[PDB]
């Protein structure tokens, strides 16, 4: 039932389903009380298209809750290829820029900071780019400017929860997944009492940020490689965070901007207080 | 499964209490309006086929893309699936209406439904619309019926719509 | 949770079917019956305090030895947990009265009853005797179809415990 | 999608088995038969326009009343959706001819047919009469094994509708 | 399931059209080469066991780690599973070759396969190689058989190769 | 499923070796202490009901929250489920104790258990505590039984404890 | 992995049941029998290799055409892989002796045996003859219940190969 | 009927394999254990008379009220049926001792126990107390592995009743 092979038999579109079952579907044949196996708390099964409506109806009745439906063939092509991003290409802006040296930087900051969503030409931050070109600001300075912009506020903040925002923030600004439940919490409390702007500053003035990017380096991916003071399970979070080269942050998804890192998963790396 | 009484009972129990005189009379009123409720559920059952048919005719009148090749209500197999879903949703809305509680609708029908449709490529906005049309027509029939004592059946009419609107919201 | 309404809906759903005249006739029974049920419910509700103290005591009067030291009707905690338990039963009886079915009793007291009572060394006999007493006194708080309803559910608990 | 090729492959797969002489003999039938099938297909393809207008009209000539006001053969939209529907049938007939099996007909017209026709108040009789007419005219566009093929599939639709 | 004709039909239908004279003659050519195709499928069926065996002998000749303890083709149970998978893949490649379309291979065999092997700890690169060896030998047989009429089968040998190469790519 | 011997065998095989004289005598010692082991498993079986009951009485003595409406061992249905889980865990701990290896406990009972309870809303810290109480009483019985020959069972009492402690750790 | 201990535990688990006197009696058998088993194990362990070279050769002496060129008992690699294979069998025999059951043999040699041998053109007859020889020599390394144990498992392999 | 012998045979049959050396020791355990078991059996057999009268009385001494009029330890027939019932338990204990497993207890006393006791208003507590007493006295009739066996089965009954 778990992770599948194949798609169809006569022909179908197999969908794999996931639920949470009562002892009504599955119980042991024991002398007392009806219980399902504790590890099949959420169970998944792959069903071809016709049997599918009948299965969902049954599951819902006897008590289960469907958690997901997704085609099997989507889910057979693995996990993302990460070769492009295991070790990236760094882009850095020099002291006397060359006229297109600076062109390189802007295109990359865009891609990285905005998480590969398209920024259309009406959309670009032109006045701010003027500034970088003249040297009035530096690459880190410019990077902070994009984050406080409406375009950044609008595709990533306004329409999703704070859990999601912060998780995106780590990906964009720091290039790495969020290590702890404390990190999520520490941030949510800051936004709540100092506002959005103070909270944005907190990733860009951090010691972690400063070491790796310094000030003239565009933030680049770095979570597919071992880092310091990183729990070990933050390397699996990175797969959940980045879905491949053609994937992007996208707020235009049918289901909306949502999570990607399970809250349960974060707790595995440690729980304390505050 | 819950009905309006069962819901009261669950909330009372979570307090560790016998039902409040507040809750008692809310339920006495549901019994008071129950003949009207039975007529309202009967209005839907007695016109189920036409409610689905009329919703359908109108859905495809508006969205002629669904019945072109490439469209999600083409060919016959897909149209039959779409007609079937219209019936399934109208059915659970009528159950909720007999029950005085949305839970059967949310638990057996709406739970997971949006994600099913997205997996399938079924345009949820079109499905939401088909539900809005069923609502219009379903609410229509109850008002003018054959030989029933004159009175105000109006309050009852509001109970249906939120169930139709729950389904629409849940799916779009 | 088993009520006339949930039962007919369950039966329709499982045949993929709209509610029909069979099922709506059934529902009318449950609604027509609400008045007697809810009168029983109100009487059992306001007398709860004394119905519980009456039945608790009767458990000790019928099983005198329970109240001696080293026994399970001795000390504040046993006697406290007893009153509570009978109160749970009366509570679910009123719920079953109000709900139009045994659901509340089935889900919150019957499912699991024997396993629990067996692990904790609780004899059903006490509980039957608590309920037999409650049944005696409810003879003069109600009459007619409210009494029949009260009886239906008290007896239902006694059969669950035998 | 049911073709001779998919059928034999399905039967092999379901027994966990390589294709053997039984299955390859079968496939040769489908390939040997392609010439007649595809001649029928080309003739039905280029005459489509008139085959459709011929059958549409014949539905009105056999059911005169359909074309009166308040009826389902009246107004541009009904008469338009009719031509389209017969065109769908001829289209899938050509596909079934080319494919070497009823698959295209089974998957795109037969699966669900009655439910749809019943919800939309479409009588099969019209469609049978459209097809009976198409069968009459295809008598002089083809002959020999191309005609037999055309017939096989037209008749298959008529049985699906009875 | 699709074959080469069925594929044509699905693309035509998505246009709302009778098959193009373009597509018609592409399919007339498939019928033209079908005797050769039958011999090609027959070449594989008639030597399935040796194709698997010879691929196998050579896989373990190259990768002697698989047959050591710690290795994924050790002990007998695992070797039998590996021999079985070699057969399964050769089987779906032959089906694709009769069909003139890869879909049965992709849908019933390749879909999810890589993730299965990774879950199992089965070294996908070794599995890819076993598939490359089956390809070499299978095509060998397609090209040099028992008293078949002499002609050019290179088009079919290519197409068979792409099915072997699909599988390899999908798995590695 | 593994026992203490089977575990030895798997590690030996991964070296490609006959069991080391090291491993041989470790297993000879297991056989040496096996009568004591049988008494230890028998101590638990012979008092299973009381071990669960006594753990239970004490769990709810400490944590009245579960006993009150809103609590996870209320009403009778939930208490029976909780009593049942206490038995299930005590059962797999006794199996591990006969086996000399935790694997049956980890594989059939502990694997996924925490995530089950969290999905259910079952307070894992309370479940961990119920396991700690079963441990206290179970070991009590292992140490003070009916006319068993006098000797030292501390090695076995430790090992039993680690099985109780595995379960607790895994769940909390 | 099948041992007396795992078997009784499996049987308890599958009935949702604590180990009882039936199951503990069984376990005592396995523990009481460890001494003889483990003596057999130590003797088979220290007197080991030569058994492999003896049996390998005997396969060629009984199937002379084997050690001739073009055959499967010729060249370093065949003769090397043979010694290895008999060594695998003796290894799992010792494991089965130590484990208290056939598990190691069932899981690592029996499951899949015929499929593998059939794909690789390995005749069971060789392996039976290797084992028959090993059985002859183990007659004078052991006696009493250690010999019976050694025999039990050697014979188990011979039946697996017939 | 569950014995070590029937269990291993059941497991083979369901699995189709010859009784082999893994299994033989299970059986050897049961046979090696027979001496202690059967000593317990002989001692419980000849003391039966008094073990039964001792336990019967102890039920009344621990539940004094049982022997008052209107109660279930009063009159010749109740007190007669009690002795009989404890005698049934001791009888099946001896059978389980002799048989090498709980089978006789499982099939003749455990299967159905609670349903019967619940219909007839028989409290398990009595029976546990009968057995606790029998366990006290069997402390000085036996020792060593015969006592452990006697205990195993007495305790098995007490757990069946809790
Ligand atoms: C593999 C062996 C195995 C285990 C271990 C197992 C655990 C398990 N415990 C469950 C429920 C439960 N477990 C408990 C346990 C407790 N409640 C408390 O408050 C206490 C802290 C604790 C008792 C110490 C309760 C109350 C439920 C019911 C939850 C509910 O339905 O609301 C369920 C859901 C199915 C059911 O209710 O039968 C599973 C699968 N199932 C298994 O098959
Ligand atoms: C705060 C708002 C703001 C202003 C006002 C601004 C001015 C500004 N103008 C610049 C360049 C420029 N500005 C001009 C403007 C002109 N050339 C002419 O011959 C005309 C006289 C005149 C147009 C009327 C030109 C040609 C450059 C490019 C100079 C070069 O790179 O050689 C630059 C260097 C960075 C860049 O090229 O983007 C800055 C910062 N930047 C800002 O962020
Ligand atoms: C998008 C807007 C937004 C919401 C709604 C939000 C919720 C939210 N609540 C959190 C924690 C929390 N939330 C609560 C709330 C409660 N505790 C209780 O017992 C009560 C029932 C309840 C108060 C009524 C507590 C106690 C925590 C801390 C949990 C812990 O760390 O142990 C966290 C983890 C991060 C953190 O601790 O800062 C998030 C993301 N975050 C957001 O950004
Ligand atoms: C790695 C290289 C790469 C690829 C290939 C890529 C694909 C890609 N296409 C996207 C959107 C899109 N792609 C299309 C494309 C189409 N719409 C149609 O109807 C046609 C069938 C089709 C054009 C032929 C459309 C319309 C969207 C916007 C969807 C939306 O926001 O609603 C998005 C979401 C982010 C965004 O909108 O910028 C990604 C990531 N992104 C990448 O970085
Ligand atoms: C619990 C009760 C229940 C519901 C609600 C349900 C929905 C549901 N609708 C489905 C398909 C479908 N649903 C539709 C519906 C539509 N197509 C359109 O274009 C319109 C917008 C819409 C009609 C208003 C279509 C066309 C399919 C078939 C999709 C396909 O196979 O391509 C399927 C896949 C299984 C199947 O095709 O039978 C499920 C499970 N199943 C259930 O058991
Ligand atoms: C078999 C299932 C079943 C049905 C259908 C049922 C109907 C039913 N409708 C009733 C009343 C009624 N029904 C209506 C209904 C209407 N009044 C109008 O003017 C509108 C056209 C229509 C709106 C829906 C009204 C106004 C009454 C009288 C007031 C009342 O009893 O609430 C009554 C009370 C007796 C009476 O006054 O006739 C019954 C028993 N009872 C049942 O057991
Ligand atoms: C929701 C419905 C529901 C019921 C019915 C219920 C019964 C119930 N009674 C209990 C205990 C108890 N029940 C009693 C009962 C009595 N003691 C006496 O003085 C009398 C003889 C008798 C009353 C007639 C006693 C003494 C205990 C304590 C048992 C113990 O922990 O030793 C317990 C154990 C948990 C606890 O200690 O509270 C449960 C679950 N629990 C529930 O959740
Ligand atoms: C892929 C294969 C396929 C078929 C066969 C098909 C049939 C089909 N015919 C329909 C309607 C229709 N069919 C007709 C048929 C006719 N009207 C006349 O003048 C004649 C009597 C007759 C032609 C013989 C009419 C009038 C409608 C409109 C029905 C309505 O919406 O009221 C509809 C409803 C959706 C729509 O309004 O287009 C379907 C699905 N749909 C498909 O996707
Ligand atoms: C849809 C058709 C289909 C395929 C393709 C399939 C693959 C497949 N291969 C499997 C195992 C396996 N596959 C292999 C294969 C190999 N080991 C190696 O070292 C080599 C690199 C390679 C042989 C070339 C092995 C050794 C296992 C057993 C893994 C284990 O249990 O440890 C399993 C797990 C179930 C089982 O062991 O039976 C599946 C599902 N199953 C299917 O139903
Ligand atoms: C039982 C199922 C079945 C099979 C297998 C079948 C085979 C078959 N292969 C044929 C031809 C042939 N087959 C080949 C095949 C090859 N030429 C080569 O040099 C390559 C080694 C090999 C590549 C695959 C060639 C070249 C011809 C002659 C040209 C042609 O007819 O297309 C012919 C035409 C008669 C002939 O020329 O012999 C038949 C009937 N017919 C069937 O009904
Ligand atoms: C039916 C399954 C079965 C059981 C249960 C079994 C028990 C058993 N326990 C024994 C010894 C013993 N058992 C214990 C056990 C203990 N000593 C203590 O002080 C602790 C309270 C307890 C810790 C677990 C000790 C100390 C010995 C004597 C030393 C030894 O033989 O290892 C002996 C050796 C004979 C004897 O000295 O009495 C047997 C046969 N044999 C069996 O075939
Ligand atoms: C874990 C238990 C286990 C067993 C038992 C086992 C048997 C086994 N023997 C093999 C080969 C072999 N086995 C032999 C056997 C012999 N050659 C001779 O000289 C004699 C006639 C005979 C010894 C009696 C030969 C020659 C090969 C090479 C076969 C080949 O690849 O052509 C292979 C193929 C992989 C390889 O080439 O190593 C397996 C899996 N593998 C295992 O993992
Ligand atoms: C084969 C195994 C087996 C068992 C164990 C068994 C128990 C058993 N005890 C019974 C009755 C009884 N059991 C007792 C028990 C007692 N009375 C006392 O004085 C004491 C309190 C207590 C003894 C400790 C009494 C009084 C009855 C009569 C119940 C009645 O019919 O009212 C009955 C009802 C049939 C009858 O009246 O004989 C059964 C079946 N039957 C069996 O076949």
């Amino acid at each position: 039932m778990n992770v599948l092979t194949t798609s169809s038999q006569r022909g179908g579109k197999l969908f794999k389903v996931t639920m949470t079952l009562s002892p009504a579907l599955s119980h042991h044949p024991w002398p007392s009380l009806d219980t399902y196996e504790p590890s099949q708390n959420s169970y998944s099964v792959v069903v071809p298209l016709d049997r599918l409506l009948a299965e969902m109806t049954y599951i819902k009745n006897k008590g289960g809750r469907v958690l997901d439906i997704s085609p099997a063939d989507l889910e057979a092509l693995g996990p993302p290829d990460i070769s492009s991003v295991a070790i990236p290409l760094k882009v850095e802006l020099w002291a006397k820029a060359d006229v297109s040296d600076v062109q390189a930087a802007i295109v990359a900051a865009y891609k990285q900071i905005f998480g590969n969503t398209y920024v259309l030409e009406s959309e670009r931050l032109t006045s701010a780019e003027s500034l970088l070109r003249n040297g009035s600001i530096s690459v880190r300075e410019f990077v902070r400017l994009l984050a406080k912009s409406e375009l950044y506020k609008e595709r990533f903040f306004f329409c999703t929860s704070n859990n999601r925002f912060t998780e995106l923030n780590f990906k964009h600004f720091l290039g790495r997944a969020p290590y702890n439940q404390s990190e999520i919490a520490a941030h949510l409390d800051r936004y709540q009492t100092f506002g959005y702007d103070a909270e944005i500053d907190s990733y860009i003035d951090s010691d972690e940020y400063i070491q790796a990017f310094g000030e003239n380096v565009v933030p680049y991916y770095r979570g597919f490689k071992s880092q310091s003071g990183q729990t070990v399970e933050s390397f699996n979070r990175m797969f959940k965070l980045y879905r491949g080269d053609a994937g992007s942050d996208t707020n235009l998804n049918l289901q909306g901007q949502k999570r990607r890192v399970d809250p349960k998963n974060l707790l595995r790396s440690g729980r304390g207080i505050v | 499964m819950q009905d309006a009484f069962t819901k009261a009972i669950v909330a009372a129990d979570l307090r560790g209490s016998f039902l409040s005189e507040q809750e008692l009379n809310q339920l006495t009123n549901l019994v008071k309006e129950s003949n009207k409720r039975l007529d309202a559920v009967n209005a839907i059952t007695g016109n189920a086929a036409e409610i689905i048919s009329d919703a359908a005719h109108k859905l495809f009148a508006e969205q002629t893309d669904l019945i072109r090749p490439g469209g999600n209500a083409y060919p016959n197999r897909r149209m039959a699936a779409c007609l079937r879903d219209m019936e399934i949703i109208l059915r659970y809305v009528s159950y909720a209406l007999l029950a005085g509680d949305a839970s059967v609708l949310e638990d057996r029908c709406l739970n997971g439904l949006k994600e099913t449709y997205v997996a399938l490529g079924t345009p949820t906005r079109s499905v939401a619309r088909a539900v809005q049309l069923m609502k219009e027509t379903a609410i229509g029939y109850v008002n003018s019926p054959s030989g029933v004592t004159r009175g105000d059946c109006s309050a009852l009419v509001n109970e249906a719509a939120t169930y139709f609107d729950k389904a629409a919201a849940s799916i779009a | 949770m088993k009520t006339v309404i949930t039962e007919v809906i369950a039966s329709a759903d499982s045949q993929g079917r709209f509610l029909n005249n069979t099922e709506l006739q059934a529902a009318n029974g449950r609604f027509q019956r609400a008045t007697a049920s809810m009168e029983a419910a109100r009487a059992l509700t306001s007398n709860a305090d004394s119905l519980v103290k009456g039945a608790v005591q009767e458990v000790y009067n019928k099983f005198p030895y329970l109240t001696q030291p080293g026994q399970m009707g001795y000390g504040d905690t046993n006697q406290a947990k007893c009153a509570r338990d009978i109160s749970h039963y009366l509570r679910f009886i009123t719920y079953s009265l109000v709900a139009g079915g045994t659901g509340p009793l089935d889900d919150y007291i019957v499912a699991g009853l024997r396993e629990v009572n067996r692990t904790f060394n609780l004899s059903p006999s006490w509980y039957i005797e608590a309920l037999k007493h409650i049944k005696g006194k409810v003879g003069s708080q109600l009459s007619g179809q409210p009494l029949t309803e009260a009886n239906a559910y008290i007896d239902y608990c006694i059969n669950a415990l035998s």
